[PDB]
């Protein structure tokens, strides 16, 4: 994968351009897809000019004469296998041709060479051909690319007419021509011979190769586009396509006429989101805008709000934010009309692209600094681009345009400063707003009335509601909830529990809401959709708001505003209407608002103040879906607006489900009058009642922001109306009429269930008298309320049967277990065969199933050191795999006590944190696991309270005692496909005896990323469930998001047994497995190992509190404090018995049931049948959709190969085949090298020869040298032990100096290049991810992300970006030169010096948790001294010798960052 | 300049030490305040970075360093130039180069016009008499072949 | 400590032997046969007699304060054959390492160097 662009700056046509495109083209197949097969690629691509000279000669060659305007070449995609669809082709494509008058030259076919592309991928070759044409008219060139993309749109849409598939145009202009495929990148050269004539000579070129998430190929879905490139995937795409249908009604312009009725379907059906996005580009550049235009009111720069920009500046970017919405995630542009040439970034800056000038006048840019070979003293320039930048080559004048320039030219088109001041604000409004006609509450007999209505209990009152407005932030639980879900339960529940929230796995990253406030906003605009060709300033003449969600009194000023525009509907139904009274009403309120919006409306208000005793409340998300997905579909959503009234919004999930269907605004009045109702009762304190109110307001917002951070996308503008969710247990036709489009994966009950519900909850609600709210039973266990998973009478039955050591008294917790009513979706099913049993001593024995069970991981943190250990001696000595959990792992527990017992673990985590991994912590295990998405918290980082952190746990993690300790919510190395793929190869570089397993999250979709994640070197996809417990999360999170295991497991097998990669893997599940049924059906589905988790906790003495998160665990688990952990009761033979029990219990189902041993009936899937709940339901819950499976044929079902897939050795082997003295006597030595960029991870296997050798801190510093020279490649020095000393010569690509745990690496620039040392970018990003302990010496200037994770390293660098020392824990960083924005987030712990020259740190620092000070205290003076010494004694740089040489007065100069928690917790303190 | 780097060479300066001389390193004036006899010496202290990647150090000023000397007899020895030869002999064919000393072969030590030979001092600009004795023989070895080879021819 | 090896890794054997034992033959992975030094051929290494300390006298088993002289001839290789003899001898000593032999570049020394 990868994508890079070669540029000449005089704009003259030349074959090295071309020649260094495809040399730069085949030094990509490290990054690539390396598979066993050796021929299947995955798509690759050029896009270069057109070489009028050679195809003139050619139609010289033919017969004709040598025309003087530029000819026209498209190349089509026609169908090969059924010759009667040619002729068609060739006739539609003449008849749309000649329909002008153009001079047909002719036809060609390109030559090709099929020997050498794979067999899969050649099933599917298309025919390619080509076609010449010619000017005859005179026509200017604009006119000739106007004519020539009306003819392509002309051409597809008939084709589509004749629904005749397999046909496609890979590029129709004069300017540009594209030659891609589906064949291998290094190959391409022999597999289209054209490009090896002397006379394709172009001033510009772009390349491409794509990584393939699935093995099935499909040739026009591989990069370039028509004019783009892109690198990554859009977060949200789906949310795009229905604004765009909706602006398909007000597109006209006379750049292109009455033809434009022949464009409204801008966005066809089955093209990718660059697809999608390289179509709706084409289109806004072809009425008359430049290409940097288009770019920034695409892919907008984040509205940093500070005055450290041009004003300009922030003008534009409102224009540009007013007139279109957003495309967030990750993206790394590289866009080309025939005029202009533009590389740029995302919001957020998340991939990397970095670029250099040479002496000939030649930009050169990519994803690395290696991938083309240039003399390194012939550079003028080796420039990065940080989020949101751009660069610029403007051919027709021959000029570089680096960013403010760029953005400074482009802001000096039209004044913008003159704009932004049409439109109309909110605060004004506010202020000044009438404090008259305020209205008297209900009674509160109404109020309870009204609440009951809703189905809401009194216990929200004070858990989930007091804590938000007496603080300002949410709740948080402290155990998994295992309640049955929404279609299960006979108690009326909120719709909304219906629908469960989506995220996005490794193939899209997370994104932190807690430390990136600047980039994320949550701006309304109200009278905002327009015309999207038009420039003028009536686009900007509207309402701006700052919050979707509103209160009562700011809700009523608004609607004044609105004066006489406003309408009306009645979200009330009859409740004597009848069986189908829904529809009727549904059917009313469409007919009236489409009725109300041509009549000359503009503002549908939907409010359901007509609730009575005689009218039921319609819910009103229906209401909202229904409506908004008529004005889509009618044409008319980009006239009016959409305000809605709720009666029942009380949590933050709610708000969010709303405006996900397509609404604007939320104004949840019950929920401000129950307020203050409860404030004006005395029992928050002496708080004012508006105080509470903005605390409860900001709460929302918070919790919006993280619901919306937790998908990955950014702003809420691209959000509303997206139909980001997931459906369960609702029928298919209701859940696509009336909801845009959700996956529904079974269906459920339809519209007549619904009202029923609704209507008894109506009658018993209203028709009585109620006097008191009921307690209901939701979060924590009450007899009142609905079942639970954990009563009070299993646990002591499960405990009683494990103490009193007995198996009879299992099988009645079991009997108990299984005779409950419907919970879960695993107890619909049945087993069933056509066998008869054999005597239970001829089933495997009890080994033999005892070697297949393990226990997921638990922190160090949320646990007791006892608990822990307990569990992991328990699980070794029964010989089944333990765990170790998040949070390290003390190194004292490594080796074996007297007693016999090995207290280490088996598994070791590496998780978003990496808060203990170091040399010696990766060599303890025997497998690996890439804690991605916890089960509880999907896209959430692990959580853990203050107070908890003693010095232990302080010591152990290298942080700082006492102080909230979050993990981040992203992972920072697992970006895209590829750079998981590279951490994995770097996780199996550093131990060559373990393997890697990954840890996935069961919901829609995750059958793309399995067949991904598959053919990245992995071995084992555990796949987690809803249902599972944490330390410390959300209520909202657990209640709210993720699905069963049953769907995830289910879908992941079809996906990689229709794909062939079945045989290469191992599939594990967890979640809730308590008896032996639920193992063997486990087993059947297509699981092989089994993990146990808070089941092993209730063996132990675990009471099911759920206090866990305020540590004070009565049985002494989750304990933190010295007298509760005396408390401890548990035992390992408790365990020992309990997996015992379990074994014996599957041994005898197994043997009942016929079979003889577990490998038979794994993946055997027709032994299930689908059973009913009773005939007092009447639902249709099919399961189907599940129980079909892929016939595997040779291959089994199961993992036939063991041992793990071995990966690719780098050089550094052939490095210990030299450094034999180094293992055989302990003798210094120094070596050195020709690097280049395809050499991953180096000096990473010596690291662990040497640390398995001797130890972490076994050898002097400098023991071991090596030096190379070159360009090195990606994770340079990966997890170095003290002693090896990597020097380089050049430059680094990104991840260098990656988990450091004693190595010592520097990196220079050559003697012999004429650059200043301190502005030219010498690494990339993310240095120093998750060190321990090194020294790091650079020479140049750092990417973006700089020194994250950072626990015991010390840095010196000339440089920064954006986000430099996020969350850095301890450790050191010498920075001489600017930084970028948002410096130090959220660190609290190390110092931090700063070199500022105009004196504007201030203005870029986030002064949340740190205070910047000049140096005073001598002491550091001495140690800045020291370490800048030690920096110009290692490197010989120029710039820190002249720092030092006037030193007299420079120190003046410095500002030094220290956290504001340890003030106090030094031995030198900071002020005098 | 530093002291380390003075043009001359270290036992003069130790001797000038030894005899009673006061030395002020690093300075550079500028003015010189008086009516008819000067009075004093307006002057400013300067810096040397680190030398660049040819071995000759960059000067600056400081903005805030001036300083005034006592004077009663200012003595300039700022350096020497050569003189302009063409129009002070009436042959205006001498080729000069642009820094004032004129130009002559590397083997036969003889100028442009035939009979004059030139070698010396003048040739290579401020050098030592060890220098100057050096040319003197080369020019008078010049001379006596080109003299032998005029007689001959 | 600091990991240096000060040890050398290719042994001589000269025309003197001066220090030639059981174990310093031992403690090498290559011998070697000094027949004729480059600048003086046919004649043994000299040494003064003032650089001869108590140091080099330990070191050779010798007297201070004399002038040492090796034999012209090796007094074991008087022909092909005891060349032979001696590199089966030294092969035998050593059963790890190789050998050679060091000559100096003159007329017909092809016939000698397929000799040895
Ligand atoms: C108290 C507790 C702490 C946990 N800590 C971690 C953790 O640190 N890292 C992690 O990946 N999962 C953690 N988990 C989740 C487990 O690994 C596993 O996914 C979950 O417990 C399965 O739930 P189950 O026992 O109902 O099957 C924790 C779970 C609990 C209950
Ligand atoms: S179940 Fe959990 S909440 Fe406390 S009592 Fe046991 S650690």
């Amino acid at each position: 994968c990868g994508v890079g662009f070669i540029a000449a700056i005089d704009g003259k046509p030349r074959r090295s351009v071309v020649e260094k495109g495809i040399e730069a083209l085949k030094a990509v197949w490290h990054r690539g897809a390396v598979d066993a097969d050796g021929k299947t690629g995955d798509g690759a691509g050029i896009h270069v000019a057109v070489p009028q000279k050679f195809f003139k000669d050619h139609v010289k060659v033919i017969g004709h004469r040598a025309p003087d305007n530029k000819l026209a070449v498209g190349q089509v995609f026609l169908p090969r296998i059924s010759l009667d669809a040619q002729e068609a082709c060739r006739c539609i494509v003449e008849t749309e041709i000649l329909a002008f008058g153009y001079y047909i030259y002719g036809w060609r076919q390109v030559p090709i060479n099929v020997d050498i592309i794979g067999e899969k991928a050649n099933a599917t070759r298309p025919e390619i051909e080509q076609i010449i044409v010619g000017n005859n008219k005179g026509v200017s060139d604009e006119q000739f690319e106007l004519d020539l993309y009306i003819i392509r749109r002309r051409i597809e849409k008939a084709v589509k007419g004749e629904q005749i598939n397999d046909f496609y145009i890979c590029s129709l202009s004069a300017r540009s021509i594209i030659y891609k495929g589906m064949f291998l990148a290094e190959q391409l050269t022999t597999f289209y011979p054209d490009l090896l004539d002397e006379r394709f000579e172009s001033d510009f070129a772009i390349y491409h190769q794509r990584y393939s998430t699935n093995t099935f190929p499909t040739w026009p879905l591989a990069q370039p586009f028509r004019m783009l490139a892109h690198n990554g995937e859009i977060n949200t795409v789906k949310g795009n396509v229905n604004w765009m249908k909706a602006h398909e009604t007000r597109m006209e312009h006379p750049a292109f006429g009455t033809h434009m009725q022949d464009l409204k379907p801008v966005i066809g059906v089955g093209l990718s989101d660059s697809g999608s996005l390289d179509t709706v580009f084409e289109v806004m550049v072809r009425a008359g805008r430049t290409a940097p235009m288009v770019k920034m009111m695409l892919v907008p720069q984040a509205l940093t709000s500070s005055q450290t920009t041009p004003d300009n500046h922030k003008a534009l970017i409102q224009y540009c934010n007013s007139v279109m919405e957003p495309w967030d995630g990750p993206a790394a542009l590289a866009m080309t009309d025939g005029r202009w040439v533009v590389g740029g970034m995302d919001r957020n800056g998340l991939r990397p692209m970095r670029y250099t000038i040479t002496t000939d006048g030649l930009i050169i840019g990519g994803s690395e600094t290696g991938m083309v070979k240039i003399d390194e003293t012939q550079v003028i320039e080796k420039g990065r681009l940080g989020p949101g930048e751009m660069i610029a080559v403007d051919l027709q004048s021959g000029k570089l345009y680096r960013d403010r320039e760029l953005k400074d030219h482009l802001a000096t088109l039209k004044p913008w400063d003159k704009w932004v001041q049409n439109t109309t604000h909110l605060d004004e409004l506010v202020k000044t707003a009438s404090l008259k006609g305020e209205p008297s509450d209900m009674d509160k007999a109404e109020l309870r009335r009204r609440q009951q209505a809703f189905g809401l209990t009194m216990e929200d009152m004070e858990l989930i509601l007091h804590p938000m407005v007496e603080d300002g932030k949410e709740a948080i639980g402290s155990m998994g909830d295992d309640s049955p879900i929404a279609v299960l339960s006979d108690k009326y529940r909120g719709l909304h529990h219906f629908f469960r929230q989506n995220f996005s796995q490794v193939t899209n990253p997370p994104i932190d809401s807690l430390r990136e406030r600047r980039v994320m906003s949550l701006k309304t605009r109200l009278g905002n959709l327009g015309n999207i060709l038009d420039e003028d300033e009536t686009q900007t003449r509207l309402l701006q708001l700052e919050s979707p969600v509103l209160t009562t009194a700011e809700f009523r000023a608004m609607r004044d505003y609105m004066g006489d525009t406003a309408a009306e509907i009645d979200a009330t139904f009859p409740v004597d209407g009848g069986p189908e009274a829904l529809r009727d009403a549904l059917r009313r309120i469409r007919q009236e608002t489409e009725d109300a919006v041509r009549g000359g409306a503009t503002h549908v208000i939907l409010t359901d103040e007509a609730m009575g005793p005689a009218r039921a409340a319609i819910p009103a998300i229906l209401a909202t879906g229904a409506v908004h997905t008529h004005l889509i579909r009618s044409n008319l959503r980009t006239f009016t607006s959409l305000n809605v009234r709720t009666a029942e919004g009380l949590d933050t999930h709610y708000f969010a489900v709303l405006i996900g269907v397509g609404a604007t605004t939320v104004n949840a009045y019950l929920a401000q009058e129950a307020i203050a109702e409860r404030h004006r009762r005395g029992l928050f304190g002496s708080m004012p009642l508006e105080k509470g109110m903005a605390n409860y307001k900001k709460a929302i917002d918070d919790g919006l922001l993280k619901i919306m951070s937790k998908m990955g996308i950014s702003v809420i503008s691209s959000y509303r109306g997206g139909g980001n969710f997931e459906a369960i247990g609702l029928s298919r036709a209701l859940v696509a009429e009336h909801f845009p489009a959700m996956v529904s994966r079974i269906s459920g009950i339809g519209l007549n269930g619904i009202q029923k519900k609704v209507l008894e909850q109506h009658a018993t609600a209203y028709n009585e008298e109620v006097v008191a709210l009921p307690v209901g039973g939701f979060y924590r266990f009450r007899k009142s309320g609905d079942r639970h998973g954990w009563e009070g009478g299993v646990i002591h039955t499960l405990q009683q049967a494990v103490t009193n050591d007995s198996y009879t008294t299992f099988k009645k917790y079991s009997e108990q277990v299984n005779k409950r009513p419907p919970m879960q979706l695993r107890d619909l099913l049945e087993l069933r065969s056509t066998k008869a049993p054999v005597p239970v001593d001829e089933v495997e024995s009890i080994t033999a199933i005892r070697k297949r069970f393990i226990t997921p991981g638990m922190s160090m943190g949320a646990l007791s050191p006892e608990a822990h250990g307990t569990l992991n001696v328990a699980m070794n000595r029964i010989g089944a795999k333990s765990d170790s959990g998040e949070g390290g792992e003390d190194p004292a527990r490594f080796r074996p006590d007297k007693n016999g017992d090995n207290w280490n673990s088996a598994i070791k985590q590496v998780a978003s944190g990496r808060f203990g991994v170091t040399a010696e912590y990766l060599n303890q295990c025997r497998e690996l696991e890439i804690k991605v998405a916890q089960g509880a918290k999907p896209g959430e980082g692990g959580q853990l309270p203050g107070f908890k952190v003693t010095e232990m746990i302080a010591r152990l993690r290298h942080s700082t005692p006492g102080v909230m300790l979050i993990s981040p919510p992203p992972h920072h190395d697992i970006y895209s496909i590829e750079d998981l793929a590279q951490l994995i190869y770097d996780l199996k570089q550093i131990n060559p005896d373990a393997k890697v397993t990954v840890k996935l999250v069961s919901r829609s979709g995750i059958g793309t990323i399995a067949a991904g994640v598959a053919k990245a070197n992995a071995d084992i996809i555990l796949i987690s469930g809803n249902s599972g417990g944490t330390g410390a999360s959300p209520q909202t999170s657990i209640k709210f998001a993720g699905l069963p295991w049953e769907m995830g497991l289910s879908e992941v097998h079809q996906v990689l047994t229709l794909n062939r990669l079945r045989h290469r893997v191992r599939l594990r599940t967890d979640g809730g497995l308590k008896t032996g049924r639920d193992i063997v059906i486990a087993a059947m589905l297509g699981a092989e190992e089994f993990g146990i988790g808070t089941a092993s906790l209730i063996a132990m003495g675990c009471i099911m509190v759920r206090q866990c998160h305020s540590n004070t665990c009565p049985v002494g688990v989750c304990v933190q404090d010295d007298k509760l952990r005396q408390k401890f009761v548990g035992t390992p033979e408790k365990v020992v018995n309990l997996f015992t029990f379990l074994a014996e219990e599957v041994r005898e189902i197994l043997a009942g049931l016929g079979f003889r041993s577990l490998n038979e009936v794994i993946g055997r899937t027709d032994l299930l049948h689908q059973v009913s709940r009773g005939a007092e339901h009447l639902d249709d819950l099919d399961l189907n959709p599940r129980l079909a499976q892929v016939d595997p044929g040779e291959n089994a079902r199961y993992c036939t190969l063991q041992g793990r897939n071995e990966v690719p050795d780098t050089l550094d082997a052939r490095i210990v085949a030299d450094a034999r003295p180094l293992f055989e006597e302990g003798e210094k030595m120094q070596l050195a090298y020709n690097a280049r960029n395809t050499q991953r991870a180096i000096g990473t296997r010596l690291s662990s020869m040497v640390t398995r050798k001797f130890g972490m801190f076994g050898l002097q510093p400098g023991h071991i040298t090596i030096r190379l020279r070159g360009t090195a490649g990606q994770s340079l020095g990966a997890f170095a032990v003290q002693g090896i000393k990597l020097e380089v010569m050049g430059d680094a690509n990104d991840y260098v100096g990656k988990g450091l745990s004693g190595g010592t690496i520097v990196v220079r620039p050559t003697t012999s290049s004429p650059l200043e040392t301190n502005k030219n970018t010498i690494i990339g990003n993310t240095v120093l991810y998750g060190a321990t302990a090194g020294k790091l010496f650079a020479a140049g200037q750092a990417g973006e992300r700089f020194a994250v994770r950072n626990s015991g390293a010390t840095v010196v660098v000339e440089g920064c970006g954006s986000n430099g020392c996020e969350y850095m824990t301890g450790g050191t960083a010498v920075i001489l030169g600017r930084v970028g924005d948002n410096f130090a987030a959220g660190m609290t712990g190390g110092m931090a010096y700063v070199y500022d020259l105009d004196d504007s740190l201030p203005l870029y620092i986030n002064d949340e948790s740190v205070i910047f000070q000049r140096i005073e205290v001598g002491h550091y003076e001495s140690q800045l001294k020291h370490l800048i010494e030690e920096h110009v004694t290692e490197t010989q740089s120029r710039f820190a010798a002249e720092i030092l040489n006037d030193w007299a007065r420079e120190v003046t100069k410095f500002w030094q960052v220290v956290p504001k928690e340890m003030l106090n917790r030094l031995e030198v303190p900071v002020h005098l | 300049r530093d002291r380390k780097n003075m043009p001359g060479s270290q036992r003069e300066v130790a001797h000038a030490e030894e005899e009673g001389v006061e030395f002020i390193w690093q300075a550079a004036p500028e003015g010189f305040t008086g009516d008819t006899v000067v009075t004093g010496v307006r002057a400013v202290r300067i810096h040397l970075g680190v030398a660049d990647a040819t071995g000759r150090q960059t000067p600056q000023v400081i903005e805030g360093s001036e300083f005034t000397v006592q004077a009663d007899l200012v003595i300039k020895a700022l350096g020497f130039e050569p003189e302009d030869l063409p129009n002070a002999f009436d042959e205006p064919e001498l080729k000069v180069t642009r820094w004032g000393t004129l130009l002559v072969d590397h083997r036969t030590k003889m100028t442009n016009m035939d009979g004059v030979f030139a070698a010396g001092d003048i040739v290579r600009g401020a050098s030592l008499v060890v220098w100057a004795i050096r040319d003197g023989r080369d020019a008078a070895e010049g001379i006596h072949a080109y003299a032998k080879a005029k007689a001959e021819a």
